[PDB]
DNA sequence: CTGACCTTTGACCTAGTTTG
DNA sequence: CAAACTAGGTCAAAGGTCAG
């Protein structure tokens, strides 16, 4: 004895939390099931009538939300070795004015990386399109993780692969002593006091590589999938290589936040030194930015 | 480019 | 209390020779009291609460597998509900809960309980409301600028700036609720007060989102103890700067929820966030790391069993942590550019406290 | 510093 | 895509079963 | 018999199918 709170038709009862017609009921259902995303051509003010309800999907679904049509009430459609990521291979691939000093290195290592990447299992097999999207996203983090590890021995600085230290006071001079020190204690201080296994550093950089959230993926799943493997291979590698350290896998993953945080605050400076024209930069770097 | 190029093989 | 032998969720009793859910019950009867024949299936469809109505042939199969039988309808009232009250099966309570795999199961419980008291609206009441499988009045919805007009919600004690402020409030309100929960973490009230603070100064943020992702869903967020519901579209349509504030959060929300964690877990995970030894400006760290390890050990177990089926969830869950930083650090970047090209910051002191000099 | 008033 | 028409689910209530 | 429980039954609300 009711009417659809959305358009006016004869509601056949309550559907997903409101009185409504088979029409609106079923429309709300597919939008949810399929995860469609509508848009309004005109100005999100389209009237929803028993006659012109199919006039605009965006404004229609939006009214459903207004009359409180709970999307969560819609149910799921009623149908349907640990070395799949050879830890070995990973380790193998893993074997291959200061602001300028830095940059001159970044570039050198920017070409190397690709080699490292192509040498990571499954990676290459991915759609060339995705291979780019991927490298574009984490190159920042990737590079920091590497040199951050190489600097385990040094005292108050970092190495660049081309054998040139860069101690604290020196970065402070360039006016980057903070982000710098952050690198020193949120990464180096940590990795060192943990004797970070190269293989482990291998897996981490790989997990960083396989970021399924990067925008523009021909298939996120494939990537989530790939990363999840490394979670296994790496979990196993730890289960074995370090039986006395229960939560090593955990404390090893908890390195990632610090890395992203710093990585972000790093592109901060880059874009800045760039536009400013501050010191010379190289072609590959410019491409990334 | 510089990357797409290098990632062409 | 007791789980269902077939699909898993809470069982309504011992039915047809086995403890099963009301759903699995009716299924079993409808089946044989009509001698039905569902299409075959070579796929050993694992039947689970979430996706149980996917395949009948398998749901019926598991039924029989666990004992569903009309030759066991054991009517009436139960004699020694204690022989079976041996903690259902004390075959773990004293056999599986060890060596120290019982403190973990106790710490979880401790945290969970402490969690229940500190936070008024858990995720359970939230998901209850959202799915309608509740009992209270449907939430009023704020979808228009008009719907807003009709907007009065009891927040404990322009238009965009008005909404944002509402946020401010709850944020503060929760920076408190969280504070308490912290005190309740084993060994927290101990560590150097200087660090204790530092750990909240940073923890709060990351905790909020997490919290605020139970109140959230693809289409909107819950407001005022969950009595109100604001659409993700309304918020997305505010004045230049303000229209984006809430998006990142919704984004994180969708991804995080895919995990399907329950309060039993957010209680442990929430803790794992505060007690972190990688915060900037910490003094004595060994003792912090010290606890975190324990909790983590707790958490992994918690999951491993609470969510048996899923895989790497634990590794995955931890992952989100790198995602929460990404937000906080960025979210702040906005707070900068905002205070700049805008007056009437009208920022609450407590927040002013925790925002001043972060990442 | 305001936090102090909460934990203390 | 839509929605009219039609089949399952399963939260809850009736009638009947064992204890104690 | 009161207390403590469970097959069955029921009907709103879900789900699904397939002309149009
Ligand atoms: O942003 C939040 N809440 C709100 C935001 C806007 C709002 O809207 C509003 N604001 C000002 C005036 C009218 N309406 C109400 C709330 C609420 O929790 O009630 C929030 C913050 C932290 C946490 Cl833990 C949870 C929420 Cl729901
Ligand atoms: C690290 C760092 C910076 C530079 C750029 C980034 C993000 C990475 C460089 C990597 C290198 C140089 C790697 C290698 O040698 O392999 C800036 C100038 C902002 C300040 C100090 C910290
Ligand atoms: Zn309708
Ligand atoms: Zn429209
Ligand atoms: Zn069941
Ligand atoms: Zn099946």
């Amino acid at each position: 004895k009711h009417i659809c709170a959305i358009c006016g038709d004869r509601s056949s009862g309550k559907h997903y939390g409101v009185y409504s017609c088979e029409g609106c009921k079923g429309f709300f259902k597919r939008t949810v099931r399929k995860d469609l995303t509508y848009t309004c051509r005109d100005n999100k003010d389209c009237l929803i009538d028993k006659r012109q309800r199919n006039r605009c999907q965006y404004c229609r679904y939006q009214k459903c939300l207004a009359m409180g049509m709970k999307r969560e009430a819609v149910q799921e459609e009623r149908q349907r070795a640990n070395e799949d990521m050879p830890v070995e291979r990973i380790l193998e691939a893993e074997l291959a004015d200061p602001v300028t000093n830095i940059c001159q290195a970044a570039d050198k290592q920017l070409f190397t990386l690709v080699e490292w990447a192509k040498r990571i299992p499954h990676f290459s097999e991915l759609p060339l399109d995705d291979q780019v999207i991927l490298l574009r996203a984490g190159w920042n983090e990737l590079l920091i993780a590497s040199f951050s590890h190489r600097s385990i021995a040094v005292k108050d600085g970092i190495l660049l692969a081309t054998g040139l230290h860069v101690h604290r006071n020196s970065a402070h001079s360039a006016g980057v002593g903070a982000i710098f020190d952050r690198v020193l204690t949120e990464l180096v201080s940590k990795m060192r006091d943990m004797q970070m296994d190269k293989t482990e550093l291998g897996c981490l950089r790989a997990i960083v590589l396989f970021n399924p959230d990067s925008k523009g993926l021909s298939n996120p799943a494939e990537v989530e999938a790939l990363r999840e493997k490394v979670y296994a291979s790496l979990e196993a590698y730890c289960k074995h290589k370090y039986p006395e350290q229960p939560g090593r896998f955990a404390k090893l993953l908890l390195r990632l936040p610090a890395l992203r945080s710093i990585g972000l605050k790093c592109l901060e400076h880059l874009f800045f030194f760039k536009l400013i024209g501050d010191t010379p930069i190289d072609t590959f770097l410019m491409e990334m930015l | 480019k510089i990357l797409h190029r290098l990632l062409q093989d | 209390a007791i789980e269902c032998r077939v699909c898993g969720d809470k069982a309504s009793g011992f039915h047809y020779g086995v403890h099963a859910c009301e759903g699995c019950k009716g299924f079993f009867r409808r089946t044989i009291r009509l001698k039905l024949i569902y299409d075959r299936c070579d796929l050993n469809c694992r039947i689970h609460k979430k996706s149980r109505n996917k395949c009948q042939y398998c749901r019926f199969q598991k039924c029989l597998a666990v004992g569903m039988s009309h030759n066991a309808i054991r009517f009436g009232r139960m004699p020694q509900a204690e022989k079976e009250k041996l903690l259902a099966e004390i075959s773990s309570d004293i056999d599986q809960l060890n060596p120290e795999s019982a403190d973990l199961r106790a710490l979880a419980k401790h945290l969970y309980d402490s969690y229940i008291k500190s936070f008024p609206l858990t995720k359970a009441k939230a998901r209850a409301i959202l799915t309608g499988k509740t009992t209270d009045k449907s939430p009023f919805v704020i979808y228009d600028m008009n719907s807003l007009m009709m907007g009065e919600d009891k927040i404990k004690f322009e238009v965009a700036i008005r909404i944002f402020q509402g946020c401010q409030f709850r944020s503060v309100e929760a920076v408190q609720e969280i504070t308490e929960y912290a005190k309740s973490i084993p060994g927290f009230v101990n560590l150097d007060l200087n660090d204790q603070v530092t750990l909240l100064k940073y923890g709060v943020h990351e905790i909020i989102y997490t919290m605020l992702a139970s109140l959230m869903n693809k289409d909107g967020v819950l407001i005022s103890e969950g009595q109100g519901f604001m659409t993700r579209e309304f918020l997305k349509s505010l004045r230049k700067p303000f229209g984006d504030f809430m998006e990142p959060k919704f984004e994180f929300a969708v991804k995080f929820n895919a995990l399907e964690l329950d309060d039993s877990d957010l209680a442990i995970f929430i803790a794992v966030i505060i007690l972190s030894g990688d915060r900037p400006g910490l003094l004595n760290v060994k003792p912090i790391e010290d606890i975190q390890d324990n909790l983590l050990q707790a958490l992994e177990l918690q999951l491993k069993l609470n969510h048996p089926e899923s895989s790497q969830l634990f590794a995955k869950l931890l992952q989100k942590m790198t995602d929460l930083r990404q937000i906080v650090t960025e979210h702040v970047q906005l707070l900068q550019v905002i205070k700049k090209t805008e007056t009437d910051m009208s920022l609450h002191p407590l927040l002013q406290e925790i925002y001043k000099d972060l990442y």
